[PDB]
């Protein structure tokens, strides 16, 4: 797309100005799930995300690879028991997209993660 | 003396706008009605949409 560092710039400055002003970012988006398909046309997309059930369930019309997974930035990707050093085995583990917010006037910022763990209350 | 001109109806040209039907019991019809059903024909777009 055109004009799009520009606009990534201002985004920044959005979240910036939101945490500043005590309407949190977490009070402004929704998650929904992981998209599979969409159809485009000139600057004016439908996109199509899960919401329920496992991912690969689904169908997409890629032809190449019907079904899919879910990618997460490695860079943003946090683990916690490793990290906590629970001890403890890995089974099954939940998944948490958290935020991480920093105040102080004019000079402020946001940090994003994804966590996993076994633990069901952060706290 | 002179005589009378008869007419019909069904000889006339204007018959042919309208079905004439003799229904001896309308005296005792209360408000009747027609029913029609149409279906209109539809046409497949693309795209986002």
């Amino acid at each position: 797309d055109r004009r799009t560092a520009a606009r990534l710039e201002r985004f920044a400055t959005v979240l910036r100005a939101m945490i500043r002003s005590h309407v949190f970012p977490h009070r402004a988006l929704h998650v929904l799930g992981g998209l599979l398909g969409h159809v485009t046309q000139d600057r004016l997309a439908s996109v199509t995300c899960v919401a329920r059930g496992d991912q690969e369930a689904a169908r997409t019309n890629d032809m190449a690879a019907r079904r899919s997974q879910v990618h997460v930035p490695a860079c943003a990707l946090m683990d916690v028991d490793r990290e906590l050093r629970l001890g403890g085995d890995d089974g099954l583990r939940f998944a948490y997209l958290v935020f991480v917010y920093t105040q102080r006037h004019r000079r402020e910022a946001l940090r994003v993660h994804v966590a996993v763990s076994r633990l069901p209350e952060l706290g | 003396c002179s005589t009378l001109s008869l007419v019909r109806f069904l000889e006339l040209g204007l018959s042919v706008a309208c079905v004439c039907t003799k229904f001896p019991e309308l005296s005792y019809v209360a408000e009747g009605t027609i029913q029609f059903e149409v279906q209109q024909p539809m046409i497949a777009r693309d795209g986002p949409h």
